[PDB]
């Protein structure tokens, strides 16, 4: 008579393939995604202070284009510029526009 | 809503170490990589019946 | 893979063992049964959770940086900003590729390791009272009911109790 | 190195084995002979080709970049271009050195592993019919002709056939 | 951790062993004693020193670079210099963290490996003259004085000398 005793390990019917050092496709019992591949499509207003530029570039809010009067003296952690923004004051340019914009943003 | 990480596509959860949503980011964000997926094993090799 | 138990001398896993990662199946005079081993399972899980702890929820805060999209052609200064960005992205992309491949080899191997240890601990427990049949199972050369079986699993099996009995059976003619 | 077979209890390799990486040498009443084991050799080869597959023929395309050589002293802007490139070069150079050291460590060990597995598999097959002489060889305690030896290599050896014979020889006085 | 000797079937280390990393404690008819094993100890040290040789005193010379602190707000160019530097710092900081975690895992594991190899070599030497008690110790089933004990340690133990004696003891009723 006597007995038999077997050692073993689990398995699943729905394993997932990952890559390793010696084989690009090996099936394991479970895995997790390390790359975030999607957004919810909106910028959350918390916990950082968001300032929506709407029709105004940073430079335009700075200079004081009338439609940007609401922006006076406001602060932000992140200023958001919209592609729809436009100037509606006296036509202007800024030598090294990008730097001024940058230093103000910061 | 409340989210640490902002990108031009919108805010994203920041649980994962990497992301391929946008190279532009602000806040506590995963680092941008080119891969659309990287699967980390969290179990042993599967050897079915 | 590297220890050669999982996907090795263990022909395959047991899909019906859903309450642990490693365990025992037995056959004796009262029947055949299965029980997960908690300690080995936990050992494997702990190492994997350790990896996750380094990786999950550990992102770095960055704030004002450089611009990364450009609406006008500018030349020298813009090439460098773009080149800086592509270079960074490629290096980060490398570490990640390297990290996962490496983690995964080590994870398959460490889990293989724990199975083997359990095999080894069990093998040692039975002394001269059992023989290795070569596929992860042991033939026990004595009557061994559930209490007996439970004792092996429970790490309280006393080899001395069955030795005379077992030896007579092993070394018969 | 890490399993302790290759450069370990196996004193050395066999230069005369040219049709496989692992194999068997035997001596018996009909003579002494050699045969490669195909499956273990292939297992090792398969793992190494996998590394090569990640590394060989997998280069990245790059096009317009920044300039990297300069005929005039320019200062601030030029310092940065050079520094960007040196920084990049140093990091890629680091990953490669580390990569090779790591890959090489894992390959010797995985190959050591495969040798050990074949030993272990062999050890189990022979059951109580052979003893480990400690240097990777087994003393087989029964008459074992070419067909017998072939059966072990072929994984069809029946320990039950020889057990009585072997036990008498092992446990003589 | 991965071989399962240290912090495994070896319950703990021996603090009173100050002349080696691995060794033997014995008990026999004349008393009980301890001696370090030189070869295994040296093997572990050599591998760790090898790591040290790659890492210590191997710094890279750098000379004129870019400025990294700034007293005036300047915008675009300053943003790029700082970001390049921040980017560089993060990747090097990453490699080091990964390097240390990796080196440390492999070091615990390689040391575990050396202990196990020493166990196995010892296990094999005693042949059928000893049994594995499961906690890294062997019960030797024959009279074995210091010279006998010394022979195992010295790798000169002749198993044939003690076999009849040992076998009678193992397989008593
Ligand atoms: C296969 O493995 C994955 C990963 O091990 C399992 O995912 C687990 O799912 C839960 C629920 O989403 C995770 O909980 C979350 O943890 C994070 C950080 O630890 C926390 O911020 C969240 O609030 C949430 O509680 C959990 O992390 C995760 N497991 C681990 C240890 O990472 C998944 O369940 C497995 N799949 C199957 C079918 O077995
Ligand atoms: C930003 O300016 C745009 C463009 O002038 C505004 O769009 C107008 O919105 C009104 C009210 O709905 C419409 O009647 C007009 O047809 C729109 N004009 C154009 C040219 O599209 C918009 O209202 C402004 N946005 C904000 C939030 O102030
Ligand atoms: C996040 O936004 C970026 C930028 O808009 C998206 O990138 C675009 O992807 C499409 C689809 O292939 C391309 O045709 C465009 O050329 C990309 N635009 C730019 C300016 O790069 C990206 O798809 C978005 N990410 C996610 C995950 O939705
Ligand atoms: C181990 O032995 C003790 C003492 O009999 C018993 O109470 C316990 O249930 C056993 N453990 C398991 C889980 O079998
Ligand atoms: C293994 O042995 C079986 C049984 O005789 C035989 O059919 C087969 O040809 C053998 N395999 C090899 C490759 O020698
Ligand atoms: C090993 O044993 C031999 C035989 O007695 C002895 O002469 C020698 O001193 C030992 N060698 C070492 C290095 O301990």
């Amino acid at each position: 008579p006597g007995a038999t005793l077997c050692l073993g390990h689990h398995a699943v019917p729905n394993g997932t393939i990952v890559k390793t050092i010696t084989n690009d496709q090996i099936e394991v019992t479970n895995a997790t995604e390390l790359v975030q591949n999607s957004s919810i499509g909106e910028i959350c207003d918390s916990p950082h202070q968001i300032l929506d530029g709407e029709n105004c570039t940073l430079i335009d809010a700075l200079l004081g284009d009338p439609q940007c009067d609401g922006f006076q003296n406001k602060k932000w952690d992140l200023f958001v510029e919209r592609s729809k923004a436009y100037s509606n004051c006296y036509p202007y340019d800024v030598p090294d526009y990008a730097s001024l914009r940058s230093l103000v943003a910061s | 809503c409340n989210s640490e990480c902002i990108t031009p596509n919108g805010s994203i959860p920041n649980d994962k170490p990497f992301q391929n949503v946008n190279r532009i980011t602000y806040g506590a964000c995963p680092r941008y990589v080119k891969q659309s997926t990287l699967k980390l094993a969290t179990g042993m090799r599967n050897v079915p019946e | 893979g590297i220890f050669g138990a999982i996907a090795g001398f263990i022909e395959n896993g047991w899909e019906g063992m859903v309450d642990g990662w490693y365990g025992f199946r037995h056959q004796n005079s009262e029947g055949r049964g299965q029980a997960a081993d908690l300690k080995s399972t936990q050992a494997a899980i702990d190492q994997i959770n350790g990896k996750l702890n380094r990786l999950i929820g550990k992102t770095n805060e960055k704030f004002h940086q450089i611009e990364k999209e450009f609406s006008e052609v500018e030349g020298r200064i813009q090439d460098l900003e773009k080149y800086v960005e592509d270079t960074k992205i490629d290096l980060w992309s490398y570490n990640a590729e390297l990290l996962v491949a490496l983690e995964n080899q080590h994870t398959i191997d460490l889990t293989d390791s724990e199975m083997n240890k359990l095999f080894e601990k069990t093998k040692k427990q039975l002394r001269e009272n059992a023989e290795d049949m070569g596929n992860g199972c042991f033939k026990i050369y004595h009557k061994c009911d559930n209490a007996c079986i439970g004792s092996i699993r429970n790490g309280t099996y006393d080899h001395d109790v069955y030795r005379d009995e077992a030896l007579n059976n092993r070394f018969q003619i």
